[PDB]
């Protein structure tokens, strides 16, 4: 509860950037990123749409990886092209599958929603999330009349509704069947108080691409993407704004956050408009997908994101129908280049009023590039010595493992070559072992093949002979399944032109007998195949048939990247492919131009179709002798020039030979793998690439931080752990049996103090599991923070999670830190199941399922090489469980997964001795809101006869360290209340009315061996059981009003409208605190007077009655019409009430006043929603000016003084605005008009390239240093782009030498502010530079003083130290040099000097004599090394600290 | 000269429970280098939710009895009784918007604080001091009257009535920096009852002279000027770094002199160099690396003479164990010129154990007098001493052991202190540790200072009177509790002999008066900080002595 | 309080 004042906003000397953080990373392994759109939440209800990257996220609309998206319900296509039925299953907005809630299922008829009739009768269906993490309940309405459309509600618990897909303008249909939605896009969104947004999407269309694109995709408008999201709700209505069907957007909006694909100017100069001079531009990278049964087809980029304001609607001179101005811009540009367009500079700019740009450092991103023209290496391949395809010898995995092992197969004995680890040079090289006879075979060895029929991960011996058709599966711990028969399998199975293809899309292999105009299609549904079809070909589509040519290569490939098995035709002159659109069905053909051979010498055995990149799309590598030509697929558009990589001495190609491509590396991307079988089988390898391309490399905030991130595959990280485990004999077994490219080390480094930090991760214990083919995660994730300050010991974080993979799961604590001997017993997870409101404890797979992402510990480490190294600092275990909410018999469970109980240690490094708590959760009701909390804390061990803490403390201190109030059991319950709003509309959950807590308290001998835990605590007569002593603590009472009347509602409305809060702050007991000179008899008159009131216990036991609360926290609310906005607050009913008041839309408050009569008035700028005339009390005026982008400038004041009108005289009468340049603005004498000015320069780290020696240099040197956007259209030199030109081009030219030597400031600004007012001749005017880090810290201050010796400053940033005198002194105030982190690690002491600028740290560090600072993993302060050279220490003991100064350490 | 040896293997350490709340703290203390440290343990009691009950210094834990403090809290946290072994009892309430309403300090001294009604903001009204009945303060707030808001007195308490009288606020700055206050005097024969609701009947206990000061103040709220109750007007000057630079002073009906012409600063903003109107120039030098002052060197630029010259040496930890004076002595002391270096040592626990100085000869034992002064005709020499101080386990400093040989003064003072609290009194009063906490109030104020000297203290424990023998010293503070007034009326000569002295900002009225008349009126102008070299002009209005000038 | 000395402070002539 806050009483409303209003203030202006200051303006700060943290120059702070656009906000973008790396996620830490995780069991995912991915790599993420997130930015900040600039959204002005106006009024208070705005959207949530932010920039994201995901290092394994495809193409889109915002470049490669990164998507700014909202929310959506789609069919579920994991499982296969949708059917568009009732048999169907849906995705929610989180990504899991929703199923239909239970009460019988949630059928009901309604013809109502809102009170407005819809027209028809819909059949609404409430489904839930199969995995409950949000609560939210989602309803189905689809009509029963033929004539309206479907439509989704999303009731999230904080009181919104959605409204996902109604009209379709916001839905993903099929183009010719406009009943079969695939996509409902959410469209509106009501709050609580009645303030709506509303989504506007546009549709594809054929605008501004070529003749080749309207040929081969000529109808592609389906595709939607997000154009304008209008909020500002003019008028309060708690109805969507289509529902009624009279244009959503003939309702009045305010804001506009405009999206902008290429329609309007993108240069950094032009303040682009709302409505738009042209239209928007049709990229290079059309990719498509093909998941839902028909093309989408993702035409478009997205070049700004606009943020416009409704200025003359704001103020109350207009009502909506002006044009809205900008406020707002981002500037995202990208790298077309027609395989991939990857998103690599995003840019605020705000516009000045006066026709100038008012703009941000740009964060700039750097992607891993796929140059295969020059980084092809050749290397000879002696390890897989006599391997041969036309014996019998394969490139396949057995065991799992992910990475090819080499097979040998006879037919009696199997002799493999797992892949392994060499142990002599580097840290991922790849080999392969002895020839090991494998010890059991499925012995039926005719008829039979290794491939996944039922695709669980594993491999099978699929047997169809005459007789039996079956399989045997391969464990990965060497064991082998038994005979598992088919259940149905095709007697056109053993045809000789069927082949195993995968078009239904659920990634099997299904059976399908291609003809010209009809498949045959067998269905594979994980056990055996199911009744054939034939699905006639529309059109005049006549497919390719595989094998009846010699002269074409007609197989199944996706030369398109969307990951289905189109139809390919490989000609010598053209590459023609039919798409795959599910359900045997094929599309029309696309040529793919840009493939041509010599007819005569085009040979299709010699084509091989792979993805090389990793873009997703095949290359097409065509073999010739003694050279290889490659064709790059230009993401499924075509083929670009070939390339040759001609063979090395000594290789040469046949009919004989065979070029395999695999991944035997580890290195993310395929290699090429070539075979000369041929009087000695003799082997090379081409490696395009070292790094998986076109993942994020590089990023840069152009103030002095950019971080380095680099990527290692989970193959090694499984090659390191089985070489480790084959070392102390155990055997390793793999649970992924496919390569995830993880993130491995980001190293980030402060460009300014030359700081570094290098985090590395070690990853073990992937999981995928099989059954719904999904990957799970890891199970052990390590950190190694160490520094590289320009000593601090390596932080190592071991950190376990749950898999949900039981085999995975159980193998987790035989790897945790067993140590002390006396710790208690470790958690399991806790099946539970929910009946009669109430945990009642234990469909096995689901239950295990829902554990994935859980905690299971974490041991945190410090590396110093130490006798304690091996110790851990703190251990913290944790205690998932699972509650069933309804049961699942053919489709899943609901589950709520959380962590009911969670225990942590604090060693210190000392194995015996530590200090633990714990925190247990009892009991929680239908929406997870707990209901019984204990806190646990436990005793100090008993004091043993040897000591830790060693002799350099004092002898006595050990047995002086032991208090009576350190072996004491404490126990803190805490009862808790809710209100939970449900209805047909309405669903506000969490709502709190009441919480209680009580204390416990043992001795030491009521702790247990094995620990306290929910079990124990739980029982019938456990330490919190109602039949033993409590001491009350406190108790808290929110009640809530409907917002007009006096009385307290019993349950709240919709708005949850907090009438007071009722805290218990004295009861009867501590009464006798007044004894001598206050009367018993008085004293509950006084207390009553006081504002004190008597009122019952919470949750009341016998011997209970009345305790004096502290009712307070009081608030009025306004009408439905006011969007339920406070309009009068007090503290409580001793005190007047201060009477608020608020503008004509109800967005901000204008004129506060107070019980006295005293009033604050407030005027607001319009662009920002910010108080820029501030009227105080007395009547004086405060004015404030702000600038483009929000910041401050100038501020002025007068008023009445002494009864005579004095202060900065106004804006109109004395105009003044500061000048741009801040060494300008040094040069201000005389007397200003305003008491502060601030000039701003984030730009400075940025080096200024000058117009004037731009032009010196040549026309086409001129060029490259635009392309390759290393200039800026402002003159600014870019970091990253200069960085990476700064590798090829290894020769000297003027340009390389003028661009590695330029160097500036860190982002400063600079605040003038005067002494007296204008029109008084004696004003002068203080000058402050404030410098920042470029992590939003503070790196110091240089405030002017007046004429006299100082030290001076080189003209590079050096520091002499020799005093002379000087006109222009500055005063170096609080310079502060940090880590990485954030922890200060020098503090200086103040100094003179001659100029305002940054001195360097290099040369701060020689001079300026300072305190350095030294820390441990924690984060506390171990020593401070003092400037004159004494220093202090701290140790840090679990039961005490121990501290020393100066004095201490002299000695 | 700093020994090491005190300081080794003497940590502090904080010892925690199992809440991570200081249950123990632990000192180590040697007080000569050879012996071995003691450990000294200061216990601290938490009850069951975790707020401070009783905290025990390590001397009362080693005499078995009880704790310091026995503190009583409410469900919140605050303290409802506070049973210190000191100060006594306080019981404290707080209303619901955690202000002041029921105080009971322990001499039974009832404090309350009334405030406005549930539809005014509820600010301060009055407050009243229950023994039988006395409204000790009223507070005046304002309105937001047009004739408010031209003077920014909107929302302010423009007349407070207090212990000491009346302030009255006329007028604010923009900033909010007061520019012009008047403040009048309770008379003697009354003190503060400002009961009822009528005003006209509390200008009849106040004094008939109303002393108003002025200001003028920059935007930024510093202060310009300042006029004086009488007129004399101070003016200072800033830099551009908001620093001070100068100061000006002009006397009612002269012309306008130099107090300060230049002030310099370092790069911490501590002085540098400061030249007065006096010519003098005084310099101060600090280290480097920490920012210690390490000399103040005042110089007379007319005879090249360095009055003092006083060169500071300091511990690792910042302990002043060395001040030289590279000066000569000065005219009062005949055929001596060098004055003597100033020597101390301290314990583990830093507290001064021995020092050694200069000192006069006619001195004698120190007492509460001062000696008489060493004029320039006397010739009279200072000779050197050396003193020992001892402390028990509670910091009470127990011995001062003075030792000043070539003089044969040799004597000890001791601080006879209880076994149950830290009240020591003078071993002239009392010998018993048993009788010192007769000596004291409820409250533990001092009750007797000397053998024939007691104490009387105000309500709000405060020194009302000092009771000599013939002749006592009566002050007034105000409601923050400074001193407005000191009255002391020496004995009958054939009438009493008064001499009043009045605070005002900037001022100090300092008048003498017998029976009908007054003898001496005397106007004490201040210019700065007392301790920040402060400058004084004595003007006499009427009385002035022959021989000084005015 | 116990603080160390005068010449750390920042100067003041008048306050209350």
């Amino acid at each position: 509860f806050s009483v409303t004042e209003l203030s202006l906003p200051k303006g700060g000397g943290a120059i702070t950037g656009m906000g973008e953080a790396l996620t830490p990373a995780g069991p995912d392994g991915m790599a993420a990123l997130s930015l900040p759109l600039p959204i002005s939440a106006g009024r208070g209800y705005a959207p949530s749409l932010t920039l994201n990257y995901n290092s394994g996220t495809g193409n889109s609309p915002f470049g490669l990886g990164w998507d700014c998206g909202v929310m959506a319900i789609r069919r579920r296509t994991s499982t296969g092209v949708p059917n568009y039925d009732e048999t169907d299953t849906f995705l929610g907005p989180e990504g899991e599958v929703l199923v239909v809630a239970l009460n019988q299922a949630d059928i009901r008829s309604e013809s109502s929603l809102q009170g407005i009739n819809l027209g028809a009768t819909f059949t609404v269906t409430c489904y839930r999330s199969r995995l409950e993490s949000h609560f939210n309940r989602l309803e189905y309405w689809q009509p029963q009349t033929t004539g309206a459309t479907d439509f989704w509600l999303i009731y999230s618990p904080d009181g919104q509704v959605h409204l996902l897909g109604k009209n379709p303008q916001a839905r993903i249909s099929n183009p010719l069947n406009v009943n079969q939605t695939a996509q409902w896009l959410l469209e509106a969104s009501i709050s609580s108080h009645s303030e709506q947004i509303y989504y506007q999407y546009r549709a594809e269309d054929e605008a501004g691409c070529e003749t080749d694109e309207l040929a081969a995709h000529p109808s592609a408008t389906v595709q939607r993407y997000l154009q304008t999201v209008h909020y500002g709700n003019l008028t309060a209505s708690d109805v969507f704004p289509t529902l009624n069907g009279d244009d959503p957007l003939k309702s009045g909006w305010m804001f506009c956050l405009v999206f902008d694909y290429g329609e309007r100017k993108n240069s950094l100069s032009e303040m682009p408009l709302f409505k738009a001079t042209g239209n928007w531009l049709c990229r290079k990278d059309r990719f498509s997908r093909y998941e839902y049964g028909f093309e989408l087809r993702t035409r478009r980029l997205c070049r700004q994101i606009l943020m416009f304001h409704r200025l003359q609607t704001l103020s109350g001179q207009a009502k909506g129908d002006d044009e809205p101005a900008l406020v707002s811009r981002l500037i995202l540009d990208y790298d077309e280049n027609a395989m991939v367009s990857t998103l690599v500079s995003v840019r605020r700019v705000g516009h000045e009023d006066n026709n100038t740009v008012t703009a941000l450092p740009p964060l700039e991103l750097a992607y891993q590039p796929f140059e295969p023209e020059q980084t092809a290496l050749w290397q000879s391949m002696d390890v897989l010595a006599n391997f041969n395809t036309i014996q019998r010898w394969q490139l396949l995995d057995l065991k799992g493992e992910g990475v090819p092992g080499i097979l040998y197969q006879d037919r009696n004995g199997w002799w493999y070559r797992s892949a392994q680890r060499q142990a002599g040079e580097e840290m991922n090289a790849v080999t392969w072992g002895k020839m090991q006879l494998l010890p059991i075979t499925p012995a039926v060895q005719d008829n039979a093949s290794l491939m996944d029929i039922n695709g669980d991960g594993q491999l099978d011996w699929v047997i169809t002979g005459p007789g039996l058709r079956g399989y045997h599966s391969q464990h990965p711990d060497g064991s082998w399944t038994r005979f598992t028969p088919l259940h149905a399998l095709p007697i056109e199975y053993s045809h000789p032109r069927a082949q195993l293809a995968d078009l239904m899309g659920a990634g099997l292999s299904d059976l399908v007998l291609i003809g010209p105009k009809s498949v045959r299609l067998y269905v594979n549904n994980r056990d055996g195949f199911t009744e054939g079809r034939d699905v006639v070909q529309s059109g005049d589509i006549t497919l390719p048939l595989p094998g009846a040519d010699a002269r074409k290569l007609v197989a199944f490939s996706d030369v398109l990247g969307s990951g289905q098995a189109h139809l390919v035709e490989v000609s010598a002159t053209q590459v023609t492919c039919w798409p795959n659109l599910g359900h045997g069905r094929f599309g029309q053909p696309i040529v793919l131009p840009g493939f041509s051979q010599s007819a005569a010498s085009f040979n299709p055995d010699r084509v091989h179709l792979a993805d090389l990149d990793g873009s997703g799309p095949a290359d097409l590598i065509y073999v010739h002798a003694d050279r290889l030509d490659i064709f790059s697929n230009e993401s499924g558009n075509g083929f670009a020039k070939p390339f040759t990589l001609s063979f090395p001495d000594g290789l040469r190609f046949d009919d004989t030979c065979q070029l395999q491509v695999a991944d035997v590396q580890g290195l993310g991307v395929v290699s090429l793998i070539l075979s000369v079988p041929h009087m000695a089988p003799h082997h090379w390898r081409c490696d395009l690439t070292n790094a998986k391309p076109w993942l994020l490399s590089e990023t840069n905030n152009n103030m002095g931080a950019n971080h380095t991130l680099h990527y290692r595959s989970s193959v090694q990280f499984w090659l390191d752990e089985k070489a480790a485990a084959l070392a102390t004999g155990q055997t390793p077994v793999c649970y992924l049996p496919f390569p995830v490219h993880t993130l491995w080390q980001t190293e980030t480094e402060d460009e300014i103090s030359g700081n570094k930090l290098v985090t590395t991760l070690r990853y073990a214990h992937g999981a995928w599991d099989g059954r719904e083919r999904e990957f799970r995660g890891f199970g052990y994730v390590e950190q190694t923070d160490s520094h590289q300050l320009a000593r601090t010991p390596p932080a190592l974080t071991k950190s376990w999670y749950a898999t949900g993979l039981p085999a995975v799961d159980n193998a987790l604590s035989a790897g945790y830190w067993r140590g002390d001997k006396q710790a208690f017993a470790g958690f399991t997870p806790r099946f539970t199941l929910w009946k009669e409101g109430k945990d009642v404890p234990l469909n096995l797979y689901w239950l295990n399922r829902a554990l994935k992402g859980q905690p299971l510990r974490s041991e945190l480490y410090g590396l110093d090489g130490s006798a304690q190294q091996q110790i851990p600092y703190t251990v913290t275990e944790s205690r998932p469980q699972v509650r069933q909410l309804q049961d699942g018999a053919t489709v899943s469970p609901v589950l709520w997964a959380s962590v009911v109980e969670s225990r942590s240690y604090h060693y210190e490094r000392i194995i015996s001795d530590p200090q633990c708590n714990q925190d247990i959760t009892l009991s929680s009701d239908l929406f997870g809101q707990p209901l019984k909390q204990v806190s646990v804390q436990y005793p100090r061990r008993n004091k043993p006869t040897t000591n830790p803490y060693p002799d350099t403390l004092p002898d006595t201190l050990f047995a002086s360290s032991y208090d009576d109030q350190q072996q004491l059991l404490r126990l803190t319950c805490r009862q808790s209340s809710w209100h939970h709003l449900i209805g047909n509309e309405l669903r506000v959950l969490g709502l709190p009315d009441g919480t209680r807590s009580d204390a416990f308290t043992y001795d030491a001998k009521q702790v247990p061996v094995d620990g306290l835990n929910l079990e124990t605590l739980c029982a019938e007569n456990s330490l919190i059981a109602d039949d033993k002593p409590r001491e009350y603590l406190n108790q808290q009472r929110t009640f809530y009003t409907d917002g007009k009347n006096q009385t307290p509602l019993k349950t709240p409305t919709r708005q949850a409208l907090i009438a007071f809060t009722e805290t218990a702050v004295l009861t009867e007991s501590l009464l006798s605190a007044f004894d001598g000179g206050i009367t018993p008899d008085e004293l509950p008159g006084i207390l009553t007077q006081a504002g004190y009131q008597q009122e019952p216990y919470l949750f009341p036991r016998t011997g209970e009655n009345k305790v004096w609360v502290a009712r307070q926290g009081y608030t009025d609310y306004g009408t439905e019409a006011q969007f339920w906005r406070p309009v009068a607050q007090r503290n409580s009913l001793l005190t007047g009430k201060m009477t608020l008041k608020w503008d004509t839309h109800y967005c901000v408050i204008t004129q506060t006043q107070d019980a006295a009569g005293l009033t604050v008035s407030a005027n607001y700028d319009w662009r920002f929603l910010t108080p820029t005339q501030l009227t105080d009390i007395n009547d004086n005026v405060h004015l404030i000016t702000l600038d483009a982008l929000g910041r401050p400038v100038t501020q002025r004041f007068w008023g009445i003084e002494s009864g005579v009108a004095t202060g900065y005289s106004s804006s109109e009468e004395k105009p003044f605005s500061p000048p741009n340049d801040i060494d300008t603005a040094i040069n201000l004498t005389g007397p200003l008009p305003v008491a502060q000015c601030l000039v701003y320069a984030p730009d400075s780290w940025m080096p200024l390239f000058s117009q004037e020696t731009f032009n010196t240099l040549t026309q086409e040197e001129q060029e490259t240093l635009r392309d390759s956007r290393i200039i800026t259209e402002d003159w600014r030199i870019c970091a990253l782009t200069r960085r990476r030109w700064l590798q090829s081009q290894k020769i000297s030219t003027p340009l390389v030498k003028l661009l590695t030597n330029s160097i500036g400031l860190p982002p400063h600004n600079l605040t003038l502010t005067t002494d007296r007012y204008d029109r008084d001749s004696e004003q002068q005017i203080r000058q402050q530079v404030a410098f920042s880090d470029g992590f939003g810290r503070l790196l110091q201050a240089s405030v002017r003083h007046e004429a006299g010796e100082a030290w001076q400053r080189n003209q590079d940033g050096s520091l002499v130290t020799k005093v002379e005198n000087t006109k222009t002194r500055w005063a170096v105030t609080g310079r502060t040099e940090y880590d990485n982190k954030g922890q200060t690690i020098r503090t200086y002491q103040p100094y003179f000097l001659n100029d305002w600028r940054y001195v360097s740290d290099d040369s701060a560090r020689k001079e300026a004599y300072a305190d350095t600072h030294i820390y441990d993993p924690i984060g506390r302060e171990i020593r401070v090394i003092t400037a004159k050279g004494w220093l202090r220490q701290s140790q840090y003991f679990p039961w005490f600290t121990v501290s020393e100064d100066e004095n201490d350490t002299a000695a | 000269s700093y020994n090491s040896a005190i300081d080794q293997k003497t940590p502090s350490i904080k010892v925690l429970d199992n809440r991570k709340l200081n249950v123990r703290t632990l000192e180590y203390l040697r007080t000569q280098a050879d012996e071995n440290s003691d450990e000294l343990i200061t216990f601290y009691e938490f009850n069951i939710p975790g707020f401070q009950v009783k905290s025990t210094d390590p001397r009362k834990n080693k005499n078995q009895s009880g704790p310091n403090f026995i503190r009583v809290f409410n469900l919140a946290g605050q303290v409802l009784r506070e049973e210190s072994v000191d100060a006594g009892r306080t019981i404290t309430l707080n209303d619901i918007e955690s202000r002041p309403v029921l105080i009971i300090n322990a001499t039974g001294v009832r404090q309350n604080h009334r405030y406005e009604d549930n539809t005014l903001p509820g600010r301060l009204l009055a407050i009243t001091e229950q023994v039988g009945e006395k409204t000790t303060e009223r507070l005046i707030w304002a309105g937001n009257t047009p004739q408010e808001k031209d003077y920014n007195l909107a929302g302010q308490c423009v007349r407070h009535y207090d212990t000491a009288g009346l302030t009255q606020l006329n007028s604010l700055s923009l900033a909010g920096v007061v520019l012009s206050q008047s403040q009048q005097l309770l008379v003697d024969d009354k003190n503060a009852d400002w009961t009822g609701e009528d005003q006209s009947l509390w200008q009849q206990k106040l004094s008939s002279d109303v002393y108003t000061t002025q200001n003028k103040a920059d935007a930024t709220g510093a202060l310009l000027t300042q006029t004086d109750a009488k007129g004399n007007i101070q003016r200072l000057a800033y830099d551009v770094a908001g620093q001070l630079k100068g100061c000006w002073l002009t006397l009612k009906g002269q012309a306008e002199q130099v107090i300060i012409k230049s002030l310099t600063y370092s790069a911490a903003g501590q002085k540098l160099r400061e030249e007065h109107g006096n010519g003098v120039i005084t310099e101060y030098s600090y280290e480097p690396e920490t920012q210690r002052l390490i000399g103040i060197a005042t110089r007379r630029p007319s005879d090249a003479k360095v009055l003092q010259d006083l060169r500071y040496q300091y511990d690792p930890v910042g302990n002043v164990i060395n001040i030289r004076n590279d000066a000569e002595a000065t005219r009062f002391w005949r055929n001596q010129k060098v004055v003597p270096e100033n020597s101390y040592t301290y314990d583990s626990l830093y507290q001064l154990i021995s020092a050694t100085g200069r000192e006069m000869a006619n001195i004698g034992q120190q007492n509460n007098q001062l000696p008489s002064p060493a004029l320039p005709s006397d010739n009279n020499t200072y000779t050197n001493y050396t003193r020992s101080y001892s402390y028990d386990h509670s910091g009470n400093l127990t011995q001062i052991r003075h030792s000043s040989p070539a003089t044969q003064n040799n004597y000890t003072v001791a601080i006879t202190l209880s076994n149950r609290s830290n009240r020591g009194v003078l071993s002239t009063l009392t010998t018993d540790p048993n009788q010192v906490d007769t000596l004291f109030d409820a409250g533990g104020h001092q009750t007797s200072l000397l053998p024939g000297q007691t104490l009387i203290w105000t309500p709000r424990g405060e020194l009302k009177q000092v009771n000599n023998g013939p002749g006592n010293e009566w002050y007034r503070y105000d409601s923050n509790g400074m001193r407005q007034l000191k009255v002391s009326e020496q004995p009958t000569q054939n009438t009493t002999q008064q001499q009043r002295v009045i605070y005002l900002p900037g001022l100090e009225l300092r008048t003498t008066q017998s029976n009908a008349t007054t003898t001496e009126e005397l106007h004490v102008i201040t210019l700065g900080e007392a301790g920040r070299a402060q400058v004084r002009v004595l003007h006499w209005e009427s009385g002035k002595p022959e021989d000084v000038n005015n | 309080a116990p603080e160390k000395g005068k010449y750390t402070k920042e100067v003041n002539f008048f306050d209350e």
